[PDB]
């Protein structure tokens, strides 16, 4: 309703409208950073005179009926001119206010996890004092998953967190990775946030590499305590411890009726063919398989054709 | 990109694009597109005509996993002779004529030939190409696109709709997986009607004449210059023209001896004067006496219950005049600020801070009447009397000895802290108990100092001054001078300085000044070095009674009074002073550790707790005298501070040639034949940075006391 009502007077204006009929969804990115290069005003000092002002900080209507206007001792916590709290508000929610379970959140940051079981369950060795030389090679600070290579991170990332916004590929291949499955059960009822899961899920399932002048261990876990391990002229000695097949005919056609949506076509039927929404804008017609349709050596069979 | 294609299509698709690419005569890395453009048209074509039968009966089927017609032959995996003559076989067996180009593929089923075409653009405009190429004879042609649209002649696409969907499906995969990693918008901006070109860049026009003139004078054209450049080898052309050159172009190497260098030369003139913020050795303080431990208040009252803690003014009167000004307005000043800081009872509300009364002679010290006027020069152009500006050749003043004793004091230790760290984590590994007990032996060398103090106030003072800047800016407001320290027993100490009084304050830029006039108290009497004092006032103002010893004695008590302003951007200079305290750890940790990488064991024990060695940082007329290490940690400590209050571009200067002939000296002392090509020239640099500033006089100084040690 807002969001409608805000793109209909963006139409009024022409300058705008030419911006929005003449640019396609692929250049979107190449817009979106026309935006701004000076903002650092002394950072540190305006936070340091925000900080001495009362309610600094921004929230929401509800907090007014979820926090006391005034505490025990008889200080206010949020005013009326969103609306403007204190810390004390902050701090009071810390002290008072309501409880829920936190079984997910192992499941989300066991990257961060890791590492600590990895430090405390550890020993140490002497050091030494002497001069050495450092050379350079491939590292690899994230190790990502095995079996998993950049191509399909992303489309299982796609199908556990927006199963809603997937198009073309994925959408016709007959199979299904079997860590979705898992990933999709554990995280049923996780309400923590889109974007914070997509993003522990590529740290933690997409492996990248650097370079580094690393003179001691190579593998990953030796990557991590580079500042403890090595100095100028010493070394530190340590070790670790421890979705059917669809084809597309066309754009959309009038005759067949309104568009539907990606977790819609469940239902679907016996070889009904219908328009559907896919991608960031694409609607296309589509009808299932009557066959196999896969990459077996039928392919080559074609060498059959040639050179008889 | 080549990766792309060989990681997307089958090899048997492959093979044959490259033999075309041979067969044609071109290149794979050269051009790209072509190459994509021919793997494709290859997969459509294998793609249409697979999986495809007809019965004996005449129906078509389709079947998958016996000897029937294929009902399709390939003629593009093959060249053109072979392919020519296979169509010449088949037109002949069925009396069909030779159409003009060679078709894609024929289809007994309507026996007729048929052409593929597949296009980046829409297919309406393709189609007329096509269509007009090939005309009046029977020859189907059909056209696919990227992005689902299709289009065959007659509307009658002899194919059932799963075939096409899967051939929609492919190139709609392989358009949206190729846009993703940047490979569409060249690819689709390559099609040039029938053929693919990689790219296009032309000069056709003004610069060419730009170029034209941006080429060596014995040319004329940038074509003849490219030529010329093209066929060029180097036959003898360095060594020709070496030997055609004068002898006086060289470098002779005059070697360094140990009677080679003299002594820097200084500057002489009128004695050099203070210029610093906040007088630093002839400053006392009004203690609070232990404030309760629940005392937090504003600094007005703080500097209130010191004030009253003291009896003994009197009236208070000139004893040193400042020779440009007047001194009565000082006086009146000095008054005014007595008054309204007595002048508080009289208020209903108590005031958080405390705005002067704009007074005549406080707007003669603040200088509120002394602005120039701005106008236009075209109606001014005809006065007298008009000066470029302030380009004025600076003055020469000379080395006096107050700036050393300044240095000598700042070294002391005294009975105060001025410091406390907060603390960290328990340590485990042994770097980290290396690392503790540095840190800890160097906190308590260095906590006591007196620097610790200078840098205290100076944040303080700064951060006060900032603070009143931004929050007022049409008021005469009083800053109080005010630092904190913990006494030896462990009560909480509060000191007052003095007072500052600021003018106004519409700061836009980071470069505007704000001006302001300060009054210190003091117990130094100006008539001992009155050239030390040429920018101050100096009152008497009362008598102070003396504890020591037994008994009672009284000595004067002055008060200094002077005008300045500084910045905005030296503000927050000052603000950052406890950096020096890192520095000088830093350079105490880099010496030990390459002390310790020759003698490869750890050298942090025989550095602070051994007690038979000494450093010589010191000089007496006797020689060369020596020191512990906490006096050297104390000194380099004192050393960052006045460098952070004295900065100067000559220090730039002087610090690095004084660096480049420390290294040539070093270099001399170890045996290792050193030699220059012009001694004389930083030496120049050396005397052409040292015009004032009395910090560097004392640098330079410290260099000739070196030096004439040094080699003897």
């Amino acid at each position: 309703m807002e969001r409608i009502k805000e793109l209909r007077n963006l139409m009024s204006q022409s300058r705008t409208r030419e911006i929005l009929t003449k640019t396609t969804v692929d250049h979107m990115a190449i817009i979106k950073k026309y935006t701004s290069g000076r903002q650092e005003k002394n950072p540190s000092l305006r936070m340091k005179w925000m900080m001495a002002m009362k309610y600094p900080i921004t929230a929401d209507k509800r907090i007014t009926e979820m926090v006391p206007e005034r505490n025990e001792q008889g200080q206010t916590l949020w005013s009326k001119m969103r609306v403007m709290v204190s810390p004390l508000a902050v701090t009071w929610w810390n002290r008072n206010g309501p409880m829920t379970s936190t079984v997910h959140y192992p499941k989300v940051y066991k990257t961060y996890f890791e590492k600590v079981e990895r430090l405390k369950h550890g020993t140490f060795g002497p050091v030494h004092f002497r001069n050495q030389v450092k050379i350079r090679r491939r590292v690899d600070i994230n190790p990502g998953h095995a079996d998993l290579s950049a191509k399909e991170a992303q489309d299982v990332i796609m199908e556990v967190v927006f199963p809603n916004e997937v198009g073309a590929r994925i959408l016709t291949s007959e199979s299904q990775l079997t860590i979705t499955k898992e990933k999709k059960e554990e995280l049923q009822d996780c309400k923590i946030s889109p974007l914070m899961v997509a993003y522990m899920l590529e740290r933690e399932l997409v492996r990248k590499t650097r370079f580094l002048p690393v003179a001691g261990g190579t593998s990953s876990v030796y990557i991590e305590v580079l500042h403890l391990t090595q100095g100028t002229c010493w070394e530190q000695m340590y070790t670790p411890g421890g979705r059917r097949g669809f084809l597309i005919l066309g754009k959309e056609d009038r005759r067949y009726g309104p568009a539907l949506s990606i977790n819609e076509l469940s239902n679907l039927a016996k070889g009904e063919k219908a328009n559907v929404l896919i991608g960031q804008g694409d609607v296309v017609l589509v009808m299932k398989r009557k066959r196999d349709s896969s990459i077996l050596t039928d392919s080559q069979t074609a060498t059959k054709r040639i050179r008889m | 990109m080549e990766d792309f294609v060989r990681q997307c299509f089958n090899p048997m698709i492959v093979e044959l694009a490259e033999k075309a690419m041979k067969e044609y005569g071109e290149d794979l890395k050269i051009e790209t597109n072509k190459f994509a453009a021919i793997c494709t048209h290859l997969e459509v074509c294998f793609m249409y005509s697979d999986f495809h039968f007809i019965n004996e009966q005449g129906e078509s089927i389709v079947v998958e996993l016996a000897l029937l017609k294929h009902r399709f032959e390939i003629i593009e995996g093959r060249d053109r002779t072979m392919a020519w003559t296979v169509v010449n076989s088949i037109c002949n067996t069925t009396g069909a004529e030779k159409p003009k180009f060679l078709p894609d593929l024929y289809d007994y089923k309507e026996n007729r030939f048929i052409e593929i075409g597949v296009t980046r653009r829409e297919v309406h405009i393709y189609y007329l190409e096509k269509a007009n190429k090939i005309k009046s004879e029977n020859t189907h042609i059909h056209i696919f696109s990227f992005t689902g649209e299709e289009m065959a002649t007659k509307a009658d696409y002899t194919l059932d709709e799963e075939s096409r969907a899967r051939i929609k499906t492919r190139l709609f995969t392989i358009r949206q997986e190729m846009a993703n990693r940047g490979l569409w918008d060249s690819f689709r901006q390559s099609e040039r009607g029938e053929e693919t070109i990689e790219e296009r860049f032309e000069i056709t026009g003004t610069m060419r004449r730009l170029a034209d003139q941006s080429l060596p004078p014995n040319f004329s054209c940038l074509e003849n210059f490219r030529a010329y450049v093209d066929g060029f080898e180097p036959n003898g052309y360095i060594e020709g023209k070496l030997s055609q050159m004068s002898k006086e172009v060289n470098a002779k190497i005059e070697p360094f001896l140990k009677t080679t260098p003299r002594p820097i030369r200084l500057p002489d003139g009128p004695p050099c004067f203070q210029r610093s913020k906040f007088l630093l050795m002839d400053a006392l303080k009004l203690s609070i006496e232990d404030p309760s431990h629940e005392g937090e208040g504003i600094p007005l009252y703080d500097a209130i219950k010191c004030m009253r803690t003291f009896f003994g003014w009197k009236e208070p009167y000139i004893v040193k005049p400042h020779e440009k000004g007047i001194n009565p307005n000082y006086l009146l000043s000095w008054k005014q600020v007595l008054a309204e800081l007595q002048d508080i009872e009289n208020e209903e509300k108590i005031p958080r801070t405390k705005n002067m009364k704009k007074t005549s002679q406080l707007k003669w010290a603040l200088g509120e009447n002394m602005a120039p006027e701005k106008v236009d020069f075209d109606n001014c152009r005809d006065v007298s009397d008009l000066k470029q500006y302030d380009s004025d050749e600076p003055e020469l003043r000379s080395l006096s000895s107050w700036i050393q004793n300044e240095f000598n004091k700042a070294c002391e230790l005294t009975d105060s802290t001025w410091i406390e760290l907060d603390e960290i984590g328990e340590d485990v590994a042994p770097i980290e108990y290396i690392a503790s007990m540095r840190r800890n032996y160097f906190t308590a060398e260095v906590s006591h100092c007196r620097a610790t103090e200078y840098i205290m106030k100076g944040v303080y003072i700064n951060t006060a001054l900032l603070n009143a800047s931004c929050a007022a800016m049409d008021d005469f407001q009083l800053i109080p001078m005010i630092s904190k320290c913990r006494t030896k027993e462990g009560r909480r100490k509060t000191n007052l300085y003095g007072f500052i009084i600021k003018g106004r304050s519409h700061l836009r830029n980071d470069t505007d000044v704000v001006n302001f006039v300060s009054m210190e108290f003091s117990l130094t009497d100006p008539r001992l070095e009155p050239h030390k004092w040429e920018k101050y006032c100096v009152l008497e103002i009362g008598d102070m009674l003396l504890r020591s010893a037994i008994g009672q004695m009284s000595r004067p008590m002055f008060l200094y009074v002077r005008t300045n302003g500084t910045s905005k951007i030296k503000m927050k200079w000052g603000m950052e002073m406890r950096r020096c305290l890192l520095q000088s750890l830093q350079q105490i940790e880099s010496m030990i550790e390459a002390e310790s990488s020759v003698k490869e064991k750890d050298m942090t024990k025989e550095f602070f707790e051994n007690k038979s060695e000494t450093w010589p940082i010191g000089e007496s007329p006797k020689g060369v005298e020596d020191g512990s290490i906490g006096k050297v940690c104390r000194t380099l400590l004192a050393k960052s501070v006045f460098n952070s209050l004295y900065a100067s571009p000559q220090l730039e200067g002087f610090s690095a040639e004084s660096r480049k002939l420390l290294l040539v000296v070093q270099a001399l002392r170890d045996n290792l034949e050193p030699g220059t090509f012009d001694l004389e020239g930083l030496y120049e640099a050396i005397e052409e940075c040292l015009i004032n500033d009395p910090w560097v006089l004392l640098n330079a100084s410290w260099f000739n006391s070196f030096l004439t040690h040094a080699l003897r």
